[PDB]
């Protein structure tokens, strides 16, 4: 049922450098059709809730700055967040929304040096 | 004024039995007053999905014929019936045409279509020659050749039977459960008919 | 202006029921699919359902298939829950995301479709059950 559990459970990020989220589903999301790859990555800061950063594979949504970005494709993604500089600690979420019930995964909390 | 007879939708969507996807069933429709609100208004569906025509723009636009094509397939492959849309269901049990002016129909049938213990009465072909073409209803049974060798007709190495069964649960998440489906494709021709809209008269 | 509010916090007793609902500007979203999200305090996200806001055709996830009920109010485009047999479990916040449906082809309602991905989400109502306080 389209299962799903994050590589990085927990990383700590040296400032200023680039860090990776690995994010892999059970069932390939990756529709023949068009060949957009269905998942979107959010961030939720404590008390607030989520906001989606990239809603496709790869393209990122408006409002949001240039510094994430996210590449793959079948069931291998990762999101790469670079230069971490701001007071952007949170959990990442990757979310599945190729078919319901639209698993979420369980989220890997980002720490500073 | 009022009908004249109302068209057979309570024995397409209430049927007792759903035929499997690869040997999907077809009423023809014909020569009856339909009522498109009512199935639109309700509840059950969880997917209605019109295209070419709106929904609510049905009930005084009328055609020649009606087909509702019906099936069941697990929900995560609804979005296959489709125009132009590519997959097993898409390919190899049941294509649409790359135009299409239909309404694909669906509701969550767990209830009904399915048991405690699972169900396995339901098929769907895995293999073919080649890409279905638009309404192709190829009931073929025949052991598929996937190589070079004869499969001497049984099953064997580069020989699988082309049909493989869905196997439901109800342990299953709500978009793996099995949902009917209606397609709908209306239809145009040189005879005039009129399996149309109901009448609309407040008198 | 924030453009999507919920009811506000509630509490409740187990067994009892639960109204937690949000309202929003009806002029976007008619066309604009609504679900709605879970989340414990030490766990992550959950998924519980789907309403099509005009209609109200609905589909609940097979963990809560026979725990809750779902409504709308096309004047207002809220929609409510009706959780029910409230248990310790049931502690969390519920946000009504949205949706974007992306494909300008087909007419009418799929609610396994076009749902793809939430842009948009409400503020926490977060949900507190106990025997007495
Ligand atoms: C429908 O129209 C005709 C009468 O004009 C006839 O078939 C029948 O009386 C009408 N329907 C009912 C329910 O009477
Ligand atoms: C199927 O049966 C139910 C209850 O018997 C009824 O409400 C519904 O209208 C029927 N379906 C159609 C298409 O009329």
């Amino acid at each position: 049922d389209i299962v799903m559990t994050q590589s990085p459970d927990s990383l700590a990020v040296s400032l200023g450098e680039r860090a990776t989220i690995n994010c892999r589903s059970s069932q390939s999301v990756l529709y023949s059709s068009n060949n957009e790859n269905y998942l979107a990555w959010y961030q939720q800061k404590p008390g607030q809730p989520p906001k989606l950063l990239i809603y496709w594979a790869s393209t990122r949504e408006s409002g949001i700055p240039d510094r994430f970005s996210g590449s793959g494709s079948g069931t291998d993604f990762t999101l790469t967040i670079s230069r971490l500089q701001a007071e952007d600690v949170a959990v990442y979420y990757c979310q599945q929304y190729y078919s319901l019930p639209r698993t979420f995964g369980q989220g890997t909390k980002v720490e500073i040096k | 004024p009022n009908i004249t007879n109302l068209c057979p939708f309570g024995e397409v969507f209430n049927a007792t039995r759903f035929a499997s996807v690869y040997a999907w069933n077809r009423k023809r429709i014909s020569n009856c007053v339909a009522d498109y609100s009512v199935l639109y208004n309700s509840a059950s569906f969880s997917t209605f999905k019109c295209y070419g025509v709106s929904p609510t723009k049905l009930n005084d636009l009328c055609f020649t014929n009606v087909y509702a094509d019906s099936f069941v397939i697990r929900g995560d492959e609804v979005r296959q019936i489709a125009p132009g849309q590519t997959g097993k269901i898409a390919d190899y049990n049941y294509k649409l045409p790359d135009d299409f002016t239909g309404c694909v129909i669906a509701w969550n049938s767990n209830n009904l279509d399915s048991k405690v213990g699972g169900n396995y009465n339901y098929l769907y072909r895995l293999f073919r020659k080649s890409n279905l073409k638009p309404f192709e209803r190829d009931i073929s049974t025949e052991i598929y050749q996937a190589g070079s060798t004869p499969c001497n007709g049984v099953e064997g190495f580069n020989c699988y039977f082309p049909l493989q069964s869905y196997g439901f649960q109800p342990t299953n998440g709500v978009g793996y459960q099995p949902y009917r489906v209606v397609v709908l494709s209306f239809e145009l021709l040189h005879a005039p008919a009129t399996v149309c809209g109901p009448k609309k008269s407040t008198n | 202006q924030v453009q999507l509010v919920q009811s506000g916090a509630e509490v409740k007793k187990p067994g009892a029921s639960v109204q937690v609902s949000c309202q929003a500007s009806a002029n976007t979203f008619t066309n604009h699919y609504i679900h709605w999200v879970r989340q414990a305090p030490g766990q992550g996200l959950e998924w519980m359902g789907i309403i099509y806001p005009t209609g109200g055709n609905t589909i609940y996830a097979q963990g809560f298939q026979g725990r809750v009920t779902m409504t709308r109010d096309t004047s207002l485009n809220t929609i409510y829950l009706e959780l029910s047999s409230l248990r310790s479990e049931d502690t969390a916040v519920y946000y009504c995301a949205r949706d974007v449906r992306v494909d300008d082809s087909w007419s009418g309602y799929d609610l396994l479709s076009g749902g793809t991905y939430f842009d948009y989400w409400g503020q926490g109502t977060l949900v507190t059950v106990s025997s007495a306080s």
